[PDB]
């Protein structure tokens, strides 16, 4: 779905 | 083939910082600079690669992928650029060979 996932 | 890319975050609804940047793209080659600028209201950037063949292989994969769940796509082109030039390290720019630069105009 996205590289990182959910944001830091 | 320019080891040089010109990005372009697009849906940008969360921050993305140059470190991101820099940990994204490092997973493909070397990333000696960086340097991010707003223009037309969109969030860009050139990123110097020291292969070009990296930068051709970051641009295959990366293109058209969201940094974060549902945000922050990656638009990549190669930029006609040989290389870049970076005068500070900060929130900016960041030259990964150059530690002894200043963070901003003397």
């Amino acid at each position: 779905v996205s590289l990182l996932g959910a944001p830091p | 083939q320019s080891p040089v890319l010109r990005i372009i975050v697009e849906n940008l609804f969360y921050p993305v910082t140059l470190d991101v940047l820099h940990q994204i793209f490092s997973k493909f080659g070397t990333v000696l600079k960086i340097i991010t600028f707003t223009k037309n209201n969109q969030f860009q950037a050139l990123l110097q690669y020291a292969d070009p063949v990296s930068a051709q292989h970051a641009k295959l994969s990366l293109d058209g992928q969201n940094i974060y769940n549902a945000c922050c796509t990656l638009r990549i082109d190669f930029s006609k650029l040989t290389s870049l030039n970076v005068k500070y390290n900060n929130d900016k720019s960041r030259d990964y060979t150059r530690p002894d630069l200043p963070s901003g105009d003397s």
